[PDB]
């Protein structure tokens, strides 16, 4: 599974510490200021110093189903990869389901993104990388799908390493809630939006109209007016209707090379079939390059944001 | 309203244990001798306007009565509490009832409850009062009896992010016209409910009485946003599994992608009676 030595390193430290700050309750957590809202928030866990994420969710439901719902989420402890959040525990609490994982010092890309404005192509190789990394890991390991792929659930750390986070484990999670929202922004393919049967391939979309986003620093979808890109009020369904009865975006083509034109090209193919696999984009000349190139990546985050 | 003002003689009115939560207010068990249900609402917008056209509706509830809607009793409003009180369905609602293994529906079980499903409804669209929330939770069956709920409600301006929270049970029932103009930040008050949209629900009702189950399985909002309003998932589950032509012909007129060519509920009356 092309698994480098210093990662395996930190995953062993993490899954030993795991086990130190061991099982727990509830008064073990204290609150410390707000990461945001679609709740999470950070958190000290008194019994090991060590500060952790909690993120409550409020589902007032049958009990049955609760009970239901954490058995299937304590998967997560066999989920453990390079690339996807350090997970620590999961537990029922007032009616309000709390998750604790790794604690990510610089955020999501979106909130990245926000603050650097627009993301360079040379680091968004590295990032495309580490995602059909942890997909196919994911695809592999325990043959499941993320099933929402966007920004705001990639996570970044001043430690230099790339992870994602709130992909889809319970099934009974997702029917009873996930499905109910809908927010200002869509990233789902054109092929669920219809409602046929939907694998990975779903998800390889997701990603590229994320890769269009944080490449120009605006949701990409309707495409930006003409003089307004060079430069840098919809309700819902129109939103909808244009992903599937118009063309998918593309990256501007005086900027960026043709690999990584080409890359989003093959991502945002609208049907499915003829989209990549991940198979087929981990040998993409796109992946070839970034994968090969030299990016201190802890020093573009600490700058950026302020960190250290 | 001090509920002094209703032709109902009123002394005391008892809450007991409470039967779920929702959008509107929480629904209490009441002893009016008989049982009733008791819902409490909470007026944020705390402007005159809010209250003037609730005084407006619930007074225009006064004015029903017909064995197939859910009788109107009392409302009171103690500003910024309010609450509106019915008579107490015994029995299931018909959403749990197709649901149940031991139950036995038929080609004639089936009409008989439709048809009284549009009395109920054909007398309400008389009078102009639109449901705006028809849906198979909001009708009761017991024994024989059939009694349509929460008439009206969604005219109303009270307590419920910028986010959207839309329940799957809920979409199903929910026209074309109305899920082209939802959008986070728009309430469900200037959302087009009508005559029509009503009747595409009894659509969806009736599908229910034939397949025991929601038309589009649960799947991500978003998806059956599009799929509803487009027309196309209405259309796909029409090919799917098909049940008979003269049953099939309401369901396809209910569902008229244009609200104009639907049936109004008169004339529902007459194609289900030229049935099996
Ligand atoms: N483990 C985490 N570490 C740091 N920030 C986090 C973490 N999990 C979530 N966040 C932040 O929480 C905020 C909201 O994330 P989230 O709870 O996933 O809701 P959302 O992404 O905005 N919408 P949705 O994905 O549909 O729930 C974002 O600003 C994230 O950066
Ligand atoms: N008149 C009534 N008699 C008996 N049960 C009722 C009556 N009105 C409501 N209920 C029940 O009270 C509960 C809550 O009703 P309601 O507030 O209408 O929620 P809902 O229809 O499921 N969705 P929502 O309208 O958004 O709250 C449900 O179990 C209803 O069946
Ligand atoms: O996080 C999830 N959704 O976010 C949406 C918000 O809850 C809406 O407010 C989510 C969805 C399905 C599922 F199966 C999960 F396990 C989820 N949580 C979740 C899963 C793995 C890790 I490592 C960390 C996590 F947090
Ligand atoms: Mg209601």
């Amino acid at each position: 599974l092309e698994l480098d030595e210093q990662q395996r390193k930190r995953l062993e430290a993490f899954l030993t510490q795991k086990q130190k700050v061991g099982e727990l309750k509830d008064d073990d957590f204290e609150k410390i200021s707000e990461l945001g809202a679609g709740v999470v928030f950070k958190v000290s866990h008194k019994p090991s110093g060590l500060v952790m994420a909690r993120k409550l969710i409020h589902l007032e439901i049958k009990p049955a189903i609760r009970n239901q719902i954490i058995r299937e989420l304590q998967v997560l402890h066999e989920c453990n990869s390079p690339y996807i959040v350090g997970f620590y525990g999961a537990f029922y609490s007032d009616g309000e389901i709390s998750i604790c994982m790794e604690h990510m010092d610089g955020g999501s890309l979106d909130q990245v993104l926000k603050k650097a404005g627009r993301i360079p192509e040379q680091i968004l190789g590295k990032v495309s990388i580490a995602v059909i990394k942890g997909l196919t890991y994911l695809r592999e390991k325990h043959k499941i799908m993320h099933r929402d792929v966007k920004p705001s659930n990639i996570l970044v750390n001043s430690r230099g390493e790339i992870k994602l986070c709130d992909f889809g484990v319970s099934g009974q999670l997702i029917d009873s809630m996930a499905n109910s929202f809908v927010g200002t922004r869509s990233y789902m393919s054109p092929e669920r939006l219809q409602g046929t049967h939907y694998s990975v391939q779903s998800d390889i979309w997701s990603m590229g109209l994320s890769l269009v986003e944080m490449a120009v620093g605006r949701y990409p979808i309707p495409p930006p007016d003409a003089k307004e890109l060079e430069l840098m009020p919809m309700a819902i369904f129109e939103l909808l209707d244009y992903i599937v009865n118009e063309p998918p975006p593309k990256l501007p083509s005086a900027v960026f090379s043709l690999e990584f034109q080409d890359f989003v090209n093959k991502c945002l193919i609208k049907n499915p079939a003829e989209r990549a696999d991940l198979k087929q984009l981990m040998v993409h000349a796109f992946i070839k390059r970034s994968d090969a190139e030299e990016v201190d990546f802890a020093g573009w985050l600490c700058s950026t944001i302020g960190l250290n | 309203v001090y509920l002094q003002e209703w032709d109902i003689p009123f002394e005391q009115v008892e809450l007991g244990e409470p039967i779920g939560q929702g959008r509107w207010g929480r629904v209490h068990r009441g002893r009016w001798h008989g049982e009733v249900a008791i819902r409490l609402l909470e007026m944020d917008g705390h402007n005159q306007d809010h209250l003037k056209l609730f005084k407006k509706e619930v007074m225009n509830y006064r004015q029903t009565r017909h064995e197939n809607v859910v009788l109107f009793m009392g409302a009171c409003m103690n500003p910024p509490h309010l609450a509106i009180i019915t008579s107490f369905c015994k029995g299931r609602t018909l959403h749990s009832f197709v649901r149940d293994p031991k139950t036995s529906l038929d080609i004639n079980k089936t009409r008989q409850i439709a048809q009284e499903i549009i009395k109920g409804m054909g007398y309400l669209h008389a009078k102009g009062i639109v449901h705006k929330d028809l849906k198979s939770k909001n009708v009761f069956y017991d024994n024989g009896k059939v009694v349509i709920t929460d008439f009206g409600l969604f005219g109303i301006s009270g307590v419920v992010e910028n986010q959207l929270k839309l329940s799957h049970d809920w979409l199903c029932y929910l026209a074309p016209e109305i899920v082209r103009e939802m959008t986070p930040g728009k309430d469900e008050d200037q959302l087009p409910f009508s005559k029509a949209a009503d009747v595409y629900a009894f659509g969806t009702v009736w599908y229910e009485l034939q397949a025991r189950d929601w038309p589009l399985k649960n799947q991500a909002a978003e998806a059956s946003i599009w799929q509803i309003g487009s027309g196309e998932g209405m259309k796909r589950v029409l090919t799917s599994v098909s049940l008979g032509k003269e049953v099939s012909e309401i369901l396809s007129a209910c569902w008229a992608f244009d609200l104009q060519e639907r049936p109004s509920f008169s004339l529902l009356m007459d194609m289900l009676e030229k049935l099996p």
